[PDB]
């Protein structure tokens, strides 16, 4: 869904994989579109 | 760009009237058109792609011309065109996809890729013709500067909008007074609610609005306009304003009584509707208001009568609503309806190719965001973009 | 009349097919047909409007032919054109909107404009051509009285009907059993209610029928058929038949049992349908008939035996119901639809032009009076100005 | 076949640009094609009927032609014309549907009827001519091998369904969790319920899902998706799993809690939206999956805290759902939809003529039926049906 | 209207290049310009005013031409010209202020004097030349379809708007917090004020913001950001939001802390700016977010602590502020700025000759009322008349 609607440079994308810090802090930081949920519903999951 | 339009009409109305049998006489007029192209293309040299994982490829012409000799047409002749056909079409295609992809903030109207802005170079004029397909129609009306417009079947114009407004309430949300709406595509529903059924209001009734602001005009709408808001009838509990809390809404309908309707245009009533339902014509519009009431009942009968005490607990609400549907109407900008696949089309093309979100459309080419904030930019990049799903759904679909 | 027609296929095929960079040869045949015409005109002079709002203008013509500079037109050949197609659009528009204003109950079939009457003249018949446009094609096959027929996508058959009949009900309306509906467009939602779950009823079954008679005939039509009637599933406090006080519903839903549809022409069953929910076909009526029951549950769990006690008070109201709507069907006489413009045309330009009531058509052209007393003159000066109103959007938008 | 269709487009674009005063340099290119087609024909005798109550009528060719001068045309030329179209329209009438109730297990793609057969001779194949009707466009791109595409506005793709799933469930039925749901046509709603309101779920959170498997692929869908399934928020009685007994629902609505909608095709994700309601595009896709949940309130007023307790009775039930509609896509497939009228054209002419059941379609071309197995001989012969209805309809509504 | 344009251009390149000596052959290329006019002139009758205060003074032309020969220019020469040229000034004079009255719902960006409308005829073009003047530069530009855009030094952007909100006030005002501004012309000034010095703040901090939405896009701004807003800086007596009493605001200025400026584009941030003052560069946007804070001095001399006790009353105000000038911007739509004489001159032409309020401008071209419901009709209105004022001032000032 990210890489349609946006556009996830070979570069970037390469990280997004190893779930790199940096790449991500980025989007979350910058951006903000989806990221956003993945992100923040995962936060909601660790509810206990 | 008008250039490329033709390219189409020229295949299509070939892939169509060029078959294995009748005479010459039909297509004479023509099968000219048709080489008068393959001269002015022979020699020249393209490039589409090269973005995100859209391929590059390269394409060179030199195509023999067609036999204006015979007299009917033999199975063979055609194989040989088709197979000339053929190169095209798979071209066309990567033309277009190549150019419904780039976006341009400062002139966003013009041609974007190598492949076409080459294309409007003189050299190529020499090949226009037949531009009754409605878009193109309508792409040159606006070049000239006059007026265009479009045909919608359940147009696209109301950004995804579904919220209440509180007008009395209290920490407990036991007796509320307000409205609920959904706004979304070509349809509006509206409910006003009032937990203490006027039991203290003046004349024993308590008046409702709702006002939708269109981003762009329409002209020429049929509309069904219904009363009540089924949507918004049944039992719900909703999050409180400040999301702090839940509130319990347990509606009980009421006809909608002094229901008026208007379609302004710059705050001037151009249509006006009082308690017709059906269907009415607004016939030029930039704005819709509904405005309704709850009437307490006058005279109720004994299970009526126990669903409004004169003091609390109110635990019946009652509410009344209303339903508006913009069946069809036209405008002259471009959107999305439900019949139309431009919008999917585009799109669809960029989710494909992964093209990356660039400086003028949303994320996804998202609808509800493209049309809250209907830009100039967007809208011209928009009608460029639609105008070339539309040449290509003439041969590729 | 016909006459008219041409005069935009003409311009349409005109400002399309006459571009910056045609070849001759893709016009000749058409070029030809154009200048015929103003020939046929230059002289005689107009007098359009003088209605209402409608501004009086004078048309005269003053034109020269078309010249044919070989081999692909240069830029400065169409300017020189489009000026003179410019004067013909301003014009028809004018002629259009002029013929589609007047009425007439003697003879609402026929030209009433001064402007018009004049066409039907012989000198000009010299123009006819091309009478492909839906509507055209079908003018002509009923003057020489055949089969017509036209395509709509959710017709607008029905004249909007709200209401409900109380079969069994007393004072304080806490025993009720009839049915309720909504009657509009293309879709029709039925319920039957009884408040007695048909506890003394024989066989513990109640039946419902809903019966509804159009003014034409349907034929070829595709229909999406659907249990319960959700707009009539959640609770209402109604007012009584007389106006005198107010009743409460509460509903609670069953399957409808026993379902059949039937679609009748002239008291003839064509179709029938036996509990068949989904998509079906209704070849050829005048009246839909739908009939359902509401049988009592003979076994019921703790909680909906709680619902349905063996005497009053009655709380929770027993219904069934049926949704029907009309994705599509054909006509022989013209009506409204959810996709075409033309009442939608023709009701705006008498209302921007305050074109007063006239002897045919009810106040702003209301549709569901329009359908209601749908008679010979109505329907005839419908179709006239229908068909007017899609030549204009040929052209003008 | 091909053939056929030309037969038609003949008479059409015949009954058409012919009429009392035209030019005829507008119909050169077109009286030869007609001439030719005369010829071709006389000398040859045809048959059609035979089944069921369809008349057997017998036909001979025997024509003169058509004078080819004249600048313009006068009346007694048209009526020495409109007597030859007559015969053949009456004939092609005969002709369509005659081969439109025949079906073959074998070869139900190719010709059946005594009339057709003869058609696809290779004497005859002398007629072809302007293959631009949409349909007939697409069966010649079918017939080499190659990508093939159509047009719906609210597409019906869904088999109706309309059923419930228990996933907790008991005799007694008073603490029931699942899903119910509505497939039919183009649109879905579905509920989940949970009658504890998620008391005793990890997280307070029940989880739904329903899922949706297409018949045939769907591309570039524009698809409307809302919160909420208005059908399942009613109270309602409804039969057990068993049928041995009956249920109460008596709803309560929540928002759905991360809706996540899949367009998944062949098990891959190609579209995936979370939590967005309005338009949305699918772009390819064999299956939907729609995954949302209910989170028990974590917050509550007074008057919600009322209807969740923390042991039962539960009497109000949680529920949460969602409504997606496909408003128009592109199929690789026929199928039925809201505005052709091609299934309701095959189905009208086989009622009429009381055509009996055959080997491939189900007894009435029943839609659920026919697209619940939509085996590719169903589909080969409804596509040759289609296609004929859609070239009868160029000359007979 | 182009047309217009010229006729100046030709008269001040005229009364500006023809004197009592000059060599001919500096003049050779304009003489013919010129000459050429009086030809397509001559044979022609005007008319202009008729409207309120406005005579109606009537024109017919009837002009010898000009010797070419002669090397150098003799007194005689001139005067015998300046006599003709006269005449045309005084002319155009009327001509413009006639159509700089005139306004259109309709096509307010077409002619509409009697005046003008004639010239925009075909037979008048042959007298077009030279645009090079900065206004009609722009009007050919925008009548193809193109970017447009202006230059303004002091921009009128935002209209008077002079108010405060208070986010915690009581009846007696002696504890508020909130904001007060002055948004007028290029310059927003702004104050975030807290009676309490955010003793109870979470951080010790309040936080402020301001946001303000352009009725129009623009960019390559040059904008000037000070911290500090000295008009809210000083005591002040204010009527309360309801009018019923007054309130105190005695200021006491702190540096406002965490400053961040955002230029923002359809709701995306184009330019940042974190606490930067002087000089700063705003590309393209179509709204400014001001944010900034009133944090609590930690460390205070004994002067500074007694003007902020722990408790009330609070007699010293803290507040924070920030000021923001636009130098200099481009607009892609007319608009009023500190330097051109355009608003001025159009609403000077209509307030002495006494021209009635039309449909579309306010009364008194009020620049407020005119930007704040800038719609299309009043900008081609505005742009149409700001050209013509700008022909009007390349003669008489
Ligand atoms: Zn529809
Ligand atoms: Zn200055």
């Amino acid at each position: 869904n990210l890489n349609d609607n946006y556009g996830i440079s070979r570069q970037q994308a390469f990280n997004l994989l190893r779930s790199d810090p940096r790449v991500l802090r980025e989007f979350i930081n910058q951006d903000n579109p989806i990221i956003r949920n993945r992100i923040e519903q995962l936060i909601m999951q660790c509810r206990l | 760009m008008d250039v490329l339009y033709s390219l189409s009409k020229t295949l299509k109305d070939a892939r169509d009237k060029i078959v294995e049998g009748t005479l010459y006489s039909n297509v004479s007029d023509l099968i000219q058109q048709f080489n008068q192209m393959i001269i002015t293309m022979n020699g020249n040299e393209f490039q589409t792609g090269g973005i995100g994982n859209l391929p590059i490829r390269n394409w060179n012409f030199d195509f023999g011309l067609l036999g204006t000799t015979l007299l009917n047409l033999d199975a063979n002749y055609v194989e040989t065109a088709r197979n000339t056909i053929d190169y095209f079409v798979d071209f066309v295609d990567n033309v277009c996809m190549d150019e419904m992809v780039r976006e341009s903030q400062r002139n966003g109207i013009a041609p974007q890729s190598d492949s076409l802005r080459k294309l409007s170079g003189i050299k190529f004029k020499r090949i226009n013709f037949d531009n009754s397909s409605e878009y193109i129609e309508n792409w040159n009306l606006q070049n000239r500067r006059q007026r265009t417009g479009f045909t919608f079947h359940k147009p696209n114009i109301f950004p995804y909008s579904a919220s209440f407004t509180l007008n009395r309430s209290q920490p407990a949300h036991d007796n509320l007074m307000g409205t609920m709406w959904l706004n979304a595509g070509s349809e509006i529903q509206v409910a006003g609610f009032d937990y203490s059924c006027a039991i203290n209001a003046p004349a024993n009734i308590q008046q409702f609005e709702h006002i939708v602001q269109l981003r762009r005009v329409l002209t020429t709408a049929t509309i069904t306009l219904l009363p009540d808001a089924e949507r918004f009838s049944f039992p719900r509990v909703i999050n409180s304003a400040d999301g702090a809390t839940t509130w319990y809404f347990n509606p009980v309908i009421l006809r909608p009584n002094n229901v008026e309707v208007e379609f302004l245009l710059n705050g001037q009533i151009i249509n006006t509707y009082q308690a017709r339902f059906g269907t009415i014509i607004a016939r030029n519009f930039d704005t819709i208001r509904l405005s309704f009431q709850l009437m307490r009942p006058p005279n109720m009968t004994p299970a009526v009568a126990a669903l409004f005490p004169n003091a609390q607990p109110f635990e019946h609400h009652a509410t009344v609503g209303l339903t508006l549907r913009i069946e069809s109407a036209v405008c002259e900008s471009v959107l999305a309806d439900a019949s139309k696949t431009m919008l999917a089309n585009v799109t669809s093309v960029r989710q494909e190719y992964a093209i990356p979100v660039g400086p003028v459309f949303p994320p996804g080419m998202n609808w509800t965001d493209l049309i809250t904030n209907y830009s100039p930019s967007r809208e011209d990049n928009l009608q460029r973009v639609f105008t070339v799903a539309s040449i290509r759904s003439m041969l590729v679909k």
